[PDB]
């Protein structure tokens, strides 16, 4: 059922839907060439969800001014979930806090 | 100035025209309260 691709940017973020088997390269070229942010200088992919409530304060402070500090210093785009309930909530708290 | 703030939310906490703890810091025209209320303190601010 891997017919086609059917979305674009919106909301000013730039999303899309794709399949699993698609491409290593044509994703990242479509990050860097089309709607290019930059090439990174690192990437910190963050994994591990909570049980639902708020994380601890010092883990929150680890993301507040320990990780996103290292993002704005070094480019360094963070690869997370995107949902407002997983770890992407708490990373999304940190980005919204630090900016 | 936050303890004064602390007593009012316990007072409004579910009838008296919901004081919301951040709408109040706006009315006092004190910015440093309104940041730390929104940046910290169990950050669960909803829409309304």
């Amino acid at each position: 059922y891997g017919e086609l691709d059917f979305t674009g940017a919106g909301r000013h973020s730039n999303f899309l839907r794709l399949s699993d088997r698609t491409d290593p390269a044509a994703v990242y070229s479509l990050v860097t060439r089309t709607w290019g942010f930059r090439a990174p200088n690192l990437v910190v992919s963050v994994l591990g969800g909570s049980g639902g409530p708020v994380l601890q304060t010092w883990l929150q402070d680890l993301l507040r001014r320990g990780l996103v500090r290292a993002a704005q210093s070094t480019g360094a785009w963070i690869v997370t979930g995107g949902l407002h309930t997983g770890i992407g909530r708490h990373v999304g708290v940190a980005v919204r806090d630090h900016q | 100035e936050t303890i004064v703030l602390k007593a009012l939310v316990k007072a409004c906490g579910e009838a008296s025209a919901y004081l919301d703890e951040l709408r109040l810091a706006v009315a006092w025209n004190r910015v440093d309260i309104a940041q730390s209320e929104l940046f910290r303190g169990d950050i669960q601010w909803r829409s309304f």
